[PDB]
Formats: structure tokens, C-alpha cells, sequence
């Protein structure tokens, strides 16, 4: 699953 | 033949109120808590990460799950200092719980963290909460993953105490989605079967620079009307970058509308133009007194 980064 | 009879907040309420528009997805950011003291998490413009040389940090390591898990006293001493000193959603959060009253809302996509959206009456089936929550909390281990609430996380953070699972001692975390960290199975499940049924996209407080929650708005239907509101035009296409782009000026517009000012006054106008001032006011101030009065 996509891991959150900076925008 | 487009389906607002013009690009103005009176043609999407006149939408509204017709047969035709049936469900409302709402995409919120920080602009719709800005006003319940809120500050936008995300803009170093907003003076929050001023003081972080106390914390001895390496700045963006500060919401960095890697970094946290092995250095977590900097984030909950930040946590501290800006805790909110009351929890009262705004006349935004609360004209999406008389959406959901009139059975017009069909999911809230919140960037935000404050569980504002919950206080006001939104229940976890109506919510994608994008970046998760500081709502629940969770044991790090992942052979045990005990949940803790906001009330024993409050607790620890006042009192400075590193939160800790009792069971096995671990670090506990609140739900939020630190950089490094998956984002929730939930956005993208809910995200493939919403859209399929939406009749109007609510956008408000969101500057859409986001990924990939910006993306949403490109994930409607083409017919879909899409209604801006917040304080700067937003969701355009990037002259420099270029595609479900907003379009609110051209001599092609046919869907999109901007209303700029602050969202609860955004709000209130769509509000007054539906015949729900009097209902959205008086819910207001109930949910406020009772706030207040909260002994
Ligand atoms: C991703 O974009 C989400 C963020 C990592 C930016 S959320 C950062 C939240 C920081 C919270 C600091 C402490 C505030 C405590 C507030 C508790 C109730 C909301
Ligand atoms: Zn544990």
C-alpha cells in the first residue's frame, strides 16, 4: 500500500 | 446541456434541491478547523514548528515514523504545547452533519487529524480519514496493536509520561498517518466505489496541493458539478506541470464554481440560499452551549 510522503 | 444552470453558488443550490443530486461527497482540509482554533499542520507559515531547537531534532523528522519510533519525545512534548485547550467543530463541520441529517451525505474525505468531524456528528461510516486521527491510539507491537482513546493519550501527554502499552510496553502512537507510514486501506476501498455514485463534490478548505488526496477530484464523473469553497482558487492545472483539473474561468467551464471568502461563511450562504439557516444556527449554538457547559 502507498506509504504517505512530504505532499 | 450541463447540469448546474449556471457557474454560481445559487445555480449548485437550485442543483441541490432538484431530483437530480442525490448523494454529496465533501473533500475537507485544514481551512474548515482554522476557524475552531485549528492550525494548518501541514504550512510552515504557521508559526508551529518555530520552537523545535528545545528538541534537539535533526525538522520534517519531527512527523517521520522512523524517527519517531526510536526518538518519540520530541513529537509528544510538540503535541503538548499544541493541544488544542477545546474540541468545538465550526458551522462547516456542522452543515455536514445536516447533510448527513437531510440524507444527502454520502462520505466526508478529511485531511484533518482534530476528529472535529466526529464531534460534530459524523459517524466512522460517513468518514475517510485520509491521514488518520488522534481520535484512537495504538500499541506499536504488531503482535499486540491494543487500542487506547484520545482520554489516556490526553493524559500521558500532560503529565509528559512517554505512552506505553500496559500489556507489553511498547510505545503507543496515535492514528495519525506519520510520513513513512502506509496510507489507510480505507481511502483507496472507499475512494474505487464512491465516485461511481457521486452527484456533487463538495470542496472546501483545501488547497488540493496534497497527494494523493488532491487527486480525488479527478476521480468524478465528468458531469459531476464540483463546488470550491475556500479562501483561494485551488485544483487548477498547473501551467508548468501539464487533467480533471478545475475549470471555473474558461470559455469551456461547465461544471466548476468558486466561492472565495472563509468556509463557515461559505457555508452559511449555501445554507440560507437551501432554506437551512434557521436549522444550521440552531444546531450551532445547541452543540456550542453544550460544549461550554461540558462540567
Ligand atoms: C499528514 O499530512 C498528517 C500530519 C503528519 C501532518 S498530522 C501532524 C499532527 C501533529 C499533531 C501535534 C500535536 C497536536 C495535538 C492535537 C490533538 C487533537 C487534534
Ligand atoms: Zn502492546
Amino acid at each position: 500500500l502507498p506509504k504517505k510522503y512530504g505532499g | 446541456e450541463r447540469l448546474l444552470d449556471e457557474l454560481t453558488l445559487e445555480g449548485v443550490a437550485r442543483y441541490m434541491q432538484s431530483e437530480r443530486c442525490r448523494r454529496v461527497i465533501c473533500l475537507v482540509g485544514a481551512g474548515i478547523s482554522t476557524s475552531a482554533g485549528i492550525p494548518d499542520f501541514r504550512s510552515p507559515s504557521t508559526g508551529l514548528y518555530d520552537n523545535l531547537e528545545k528538541y534537539h531534532l535533526p525538522p520534517e523528522a519531527i512527523f517521520e515514523i522512523s524517527y519517531f519510533k526510536k526518538h518519540p519525545e520530541p513529537f509528544f512534548a510538540l503535541a503538548k504545547e499544541l493541544y488544542p485547550g477545546q474540541f468545538k467543530p465550526t458551522i462547516c463541520h456542522y452543515f455536514m452533519r445536516l447533510l448527513k441529517d437531510k440524507g444527502l451525505l454520502l462520505r466526508c474525505y478529511t485531511q484533518n487529524i482534530d476528529t472535529l468531524e466526529r464531534i460534530a456528528g459524523l459517524e466512522q461510516e460517513d468518514l475517510v480519514e485520509a491521514h488518520g486521527t488522534f481520535y484512537t491510539s495504538h500499541c506499536v507491537s504488531a503482535s499486540c496493536r491494543h487500542e487506547y482513546p484520545l482520554s489516556w493519550m490526553k493524559e500521558k501527554i500532560f503529565s509528559e509520561v512517554t505512552p506505553k502499552c500496559e500489556d507489553c510496553q511498547s510505545l503507543v502512537k496515535p492514528d495519525i498517518v506519520f510520513f513513512g507510514e502506509s496510507l489507510p486501506a480505507r481511502f483507496f476501498s472507499c475512494m474505487q466505489s464512491d465516485f461511481l455514485k457521486v452527484d456533487l463534490l463538495l470542496v472546501m478548505g483545501t488547497s488540493l496541493q496534497v497527494q494523493p488526496f488532491a487527486s480525488l477530484i479527478s476521480k468524478a464523473p465528468l458531469s459531476t458539478p464540483r463546488l470550491l469553497i475556500n479562501k483561494e482558487k485551488a485544483g487548477q492545472s498547473d501551467p508548468f506541470l501539464g487533467g480533471g483539473g478545475m475549470d471555473f474561468d474558461s470559455k469551456k467551464a461547465y461544471r466548476d464554481v468558486a466561492w472565495l471568502g472563509e468556509c463557515d461563511q461559505g457555508c452559511l450562504a449555501l445554507a440560507e440560499l437551501l432554506g437551512w439557516k434557521k436549522e444550521l444556527e440552531d444546531l450551532v449554538r445547541r452543540e456550542h452551549a453544550s460544549i461550554d457547559a461540558q462540567s
